[PDB]
């Protein structure tokens, strides 16, 4: 390799972590509202009954 | 309580390094003042030559 | 250097006022950081009510 | 032997200076109690040290370095105590063979050998 | 300077580690709040059965 | 105590290259942050069943 | 402040001459064949340096 | 010579990523070329003296 | 700033000083042939011989100057060598000892100044001693 | 020049071909042999000199 060549490939490494860190962050957020959304329409279900 | 343990462990050790180097100096500056002897020894030979 | 020579020129006045001028430096820097940590303490300190009260 | 002498301080005065660091750091490590500020998540950094050694070649790196210098400090004791020596030989085996050359002379030749050093002269006092 | 440029490198690898250890351990606390979740979503089931 | 743990730990960590050792400190804080990490998660326990 | 030799030593693909010493630095010829020996005779006078 | 061409050798036992020729390698190889061509000239100056 | 103004102070006492070693140099060859030409016409005689016993001490303590003058050349090179990240870069105890010898700049000049004259003085007395031996010769 | 050229340009390939075929294997016996004819070729311009 050239230096140029090795730290292009360290910062892809970088990114990718990056990126998936990204990804979690984003599945953590909708885990949330999945959790918000099933509770109220289990209970509003629960007092129609 | 590890950490002064250690503390006092490495002053000991800095205090005789702190000793040794003017131990040195004071030698070599002798060497000094004996070579400084030495030369004038090699001019008044020369002159008898 | 040997006896003749110790000069002491303009250049021993000019180091010891760089040495003399870089702990005064050095210590100014290491205050600025404490005063930063205490910062990012206080905003902890308030965030976490803020969060509770929500 | 004075370049000598010289490059061991050098070695010694960096073991010393290495040191100077980490009980620098040292006294700032132990000042940090439960209330007091300066104190932030560092996460890594229980699971993922690496060192270098132990105490006890701590110790023997060091004692390493005071052996080979004191060494070093008693040659040039050794050889500082034979310079004097051979240069008052120098002197006295000098002044010996001008008064023999003198006597040879008695049994320009003034007006030269008229001039000369003298014992104090040959030593450098 | 070789080394000088590795150990910056090095220096953006641990601070992208710190992170990433940050978010997995997050990530693992939600998961176990939405097993919690799942069985206490579970019993009124049993219940309109 | 966590916070300190990890600061002492990373403070240690910015060591020279033979000063930084395997020592009696860093088994101490090693137990340390392990001991703490298994009161914290049995703190929570209790708060749940709470 | 590399020269730029060493510079297209750096790249990917080898446009480079094979031969490590430049031909703009070097003072020698490369694989140059002459070199002035003078031989030892008694009488007339011996010299140094005929190539420059 | 000596401190130079180990210095080229102790130097190439590197890993595989870092496995690399920087300035560091042409500047060494510049180096022992050159201190051989003094040896040369000064031993052939030596025989003529 | 200060350090490139440190690399500029630095270089500038290198070039005074080699300054004084080159000109001291100068006066070594022209001295060592004059002592040629004395040698020459010795091949009056008593005073002669009183002259180049004048002119030997001289020569052997501006030899002595050269030789500090090159020391000091080689040493405040490797001063100015020293940069950043150069190796054997270290954390001094006391650098601001006054050093044993205490040499101010004007007796640093001065000094060299002495032994110049002297050596001048003695070479133009040498010069009328030539003049005068080949006067009596003829 | 050509040699190297052509290892750059096949090493740029997709992901569902980038395989260590025959073609990868002769362009490395090319490199090698080449740079082992021109240090021999060095070393006989440096006889013929001598």
């Amino acid at each position: 390799s050239v230096p140029e060549t090795w730290a292009k490939f360290t910062d892809d490494n970088v990114l990718r972590s990056q990126s998936e860190r990204a990804a979690s962050a984003k599945l953590r957020e909708e885990t949330e509202n999945l959790l918000i959304v099933t509770a109220n329409e289990m209970w509003n279900q629960f007092n129609k009954v | 309580r590890k950490v002064g343990e250690r503390l006092e462990d490495m002053h000991c050790w800095k205090s005789e390094l702190q000793r040794e180097i003017d131990e040195l100096s004071s030698e070599t500056d002798l060497m000094m003042a004996q070579k400084l002897r030495l030369q004038r020894a090699l001019d008044a030979t020369s002159v008898p030559y | 250097r040997s006896n003749v020579e110790l000069c002491r020129d303009q250049t021993q006045y000019g180091l010891i006022d760089e040495v003399h001028q870089l702990e005064a430096t050095i210590n100014t820097m290491k205050q600025k950081l404490a005063q930063t940590q205490n910062a990012l303490d206080a905003l902890f300190k308030h965030l976490a009510r803020i969060q509770a009260d929500i | 032997q004075i370049r000598l002498n010289r490059e061991h301080k050098e070695s010694c005065e960096m073991n010393w200076s290495d040191k100077v660091e980490v009980y620098n750091i040292d006294d700032t490590c132990s000042r940090y109690t439960n209330e007091s500020t300066q104190v932030q998540f560092y996460p890594h950094s229980s699971k993922f040290e690496e060192s270098a050694s132990t105490p006890e070649t701590w110790a023997k790196f060091n004692h390493d370095n005071l052996l080979r210098a004191e060494r070093e400090r008693l040659a040039s004791v050794n050889l500082r105590k034979l310079i004097d020596c051979i240069l008052r030989d120098t002197a006295e085996d000098l002044r010996l063979q001008c008064d023999a050359v003198n006597s040879a002379f008695s049994s320009k030749c003034m007006t030269h050998r008229n001039r000369y050093p003298s014992v104090l002269q040959l030593a450098g006092y | 300077e070789r080394v000088n440029d590795l150990a910056f490198w090095k220096s953006e690898i641990t601070h992208e580690l710190d992170e990433m250890i940050g978010e997995t351990n997050a990530l693992t606390d939600i998961k176990r709040r939405l097993e919690r979740g799942l069985i206490e979503t579970e019993g009124p089931l049993q219940v309109s059965r | 105590p966590l916070r300190v743990a990890q600061t002492r730990l990373y403070q240690r960590s910015h060591r020279p290259n033979v000063e930084l050792c395997r020592d009696n400190a860093q088994f101490r804080l090693l137990s340390e942050v392990e001991e703490l990490n298994m009161s914290l998660r049995a703190l929570k326990e209790k708060l749940q069943d709470a | 402040g590399l020269p730029p030799a060493y510079t297209q030593h750096l790249r990917e693909m080898a446009f480079w001459d094979p031969a490590i010493t430049a031909q703009y630095l070097n003072s020698g010829p490369r694989w140059g064949c002459m070199q002035w020996r003078d031989r030892q005779i008694r009488g007339k006078e011996f010299v140094v340096t005929r190539n420059q | 010579l000596k401190v130079a061409q180990t210095r080229l050798d102790e130097r190439t036992r590197r890993p595989n990523v870092e496995l690399c020729r920087d300035m560091a390698q042409l500047r060494l190889v510049n180096e022992v070329y050159e201190v051989d061509e003094t040896i040369q000239t000064l031993q052939q100056r030596l025989r003529d003296s | 700033w200060d350090e490139h103004d440190n690399r500029t102070r630095l270089a500038e006492r290198i070039d005074t000083v080699n300054r004084w070693k080159e000109t001291l140099d100068k006066c070594l060859t022209d001295l060592d042939a004059e002592i040629d030409s004395l040698a020459q016409a010795k091949e009056k005689i008593s005073q002669a011989f009183q002259h180049l016993c004048l002119l030997q001490e001289i020569r052997q303590q501006l030899n002595s100057d050269h030789r500090d003058k090159m020391e000091t050349l080689e040493i405040d090179r490797g001063c100015l060598s020293l940069n950043l990240t150069s190796p054997n870069i270290s954390l001094k105890v006391n650098p601001t000892r006054i050093p044993k010898d205490s040499t101010t700049l004007q007796q640093w000049d001065e000094f060299t100044r002495f032994n110049k004259n002297r050596a001048e003085a003695e070479m133009k007395a040498s010069i009328e001693l030539r003049e005068a031996i080949a006067l009596a010769i003829a | 020049s050509i040699a190297t050229d052509n290892l750059q340009c096949r090493e740029r390939r997709q992901h569902p071909d980038l395989v260590r075929d025959y073609v990868e294997v002769e362009l490395l016996k090319e490199t090698e042999l080449i740079r082992n004819i021109q240090e021999l070729l060095k070393r006989t311009i440096g006889q013929a000199v001598d």
